[PDB]
DNA sequence: GTAAGTGATTAGAGAATTGGAGAGTGTGT
């Protein structure tokens, strides 16, 4: 009684990404703004694409009220299809051309990926959190969201939930861990470890299978150029 | 377990190996010897390293100096130097 | 003195004894 199968979900989202439009206040064509913002993550003059949802909601496609429906009831895994298609439209967009280095991690993966040369490999070896590095929000304006801190209660474990309010305190910004990067003594690999939550244990002993059967015992040193921290 | 042996010192990690790797080392006859010296011990040292990890550099050779009595190393040795 | 044959020595292989490392499992905090 539950649905698995990505590539369809996959094609519904594309197919919003492309469908979606807003005629010109002059009335000479019609703009496609959610692939607009897409094109500006692609050549990095954005970070972030925040989606409404009443607009997939409102939309002239089929099996849209479907689509808002099981994006609102499992929000969490529905960021990643949401990101997976919006890293193939970013390669259609992009061909044969690079994207530009603008920072360490970006060097490091862009030098990295052609030591590496010189899709499995790419999806097996790096994590997709390191291979996307872009953010996605959403939004609710439709009155059947809204509740007070009061309401929320264990049948909103998991969904998305809107609400107003008056902020008492706030910290300052602190660097969070997102992704750990260590690299062995003795045989040089290298081990990523996505983080999820408030805590990480950090591993010990190296897991490559030549190090393993030569019991070289190399221990792992944390990098902190090839990890990934978040505001 | 595991022990450095005949069917390493033979394989392909060993005097082959080595043997490539000598195959750059070109020391000048006039300079000092004790330098030229230095320049020729650690590139053993990278052998053994790449060759058996686990153990000492001093070890490793002490270790290959043992194993050169066998008969399956003179063996290789008689067929090497042709 | 030289050549051929036989004896002795040396080298390799097989079998048995001794010891130490490594891994697994159990117990205590
Ligand atoms: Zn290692």
């Amino acid at each position: 009684t539950y649905n698995t199968d990505w590539a369809a979900e996959k094609t519904k989202i594309r197919s919003f990404f492309d469908e979606y439009y807003v005629d010109n206040e002059d009335g000479s064509g019609k703009a496609f703004p959610y692939r607009d913002q897409v094109f500006e993550i692609a050549r990095r003059d954005k970070q972030a694409i925040v989606v409404n949802v009443d607009h997939i909601k409102e939309s002239d496609i089929p099996d849209a009220l479907e689509l808002s429906e099981a994006i609102t009831s499992n929000t969490k895994r529905y960021e990643v299809l949401f990101k997976d298609t919006i890293s193939d439209m970013i390669q259609d967009y992009l061909g044969d051309k690079q994207a530009p280095v603008i920072d360490a991690l970006d060097a490091y993966m862009f030098q990295r990926l052609h030591m590496d040369r010189n899709l499995q490999d790419k999806r097996k070896k790096y994590p997709p959190q390191l291979l996307q590095r872009f953010e996605v929000y959403f939004t609710t304006d439709d009155a059947a969201h809204e509740t007070c801190v009061r309401n929320i209660k264990a049948t909103e474990i998991g969904h998305l939930v809107s609400m107003k309010g008056v902020v008492i305190r706030a910290t300052e910004v602190k660097p969070c861990v997102e992704v750990m990067t260590y690299t062995c003594d003795t045989c040089a690999a290298e081990v990523y470890q996505p983080v999820k939550g408030m805590q990480f244990t950090p591993p010990v002993n190296c897991p490559n299978k030549e190090c393993v059967e030569a019991k070289a015992n190399g221990r792992l040193h944390m990098q902190l150029r090839g990890s990934k921290f978040v505001k | 377990r595991l022990a450095l042996n005949e069917r390493i010192l033979t394989g392909p990690k060993g005097i082959s190996a080595l043997r490539e790797t000598l195959k750059d080392f070109k020391p000048n006859p006039k300079d000092d010897p004790y330098a030229n010296l230095e320049k020729l011990m650690k590139k053993y040292a990278y052998w053994g390293h790449l060759m058996f990890p686990k153990m000492k550099t001093e070890d490793v050779l002490n270790r290959v100096e043992t194993l050169g009595t066998r008969r399956q190393v003179k063996v290789f040795m008689i067929k090497h130097r042709l």
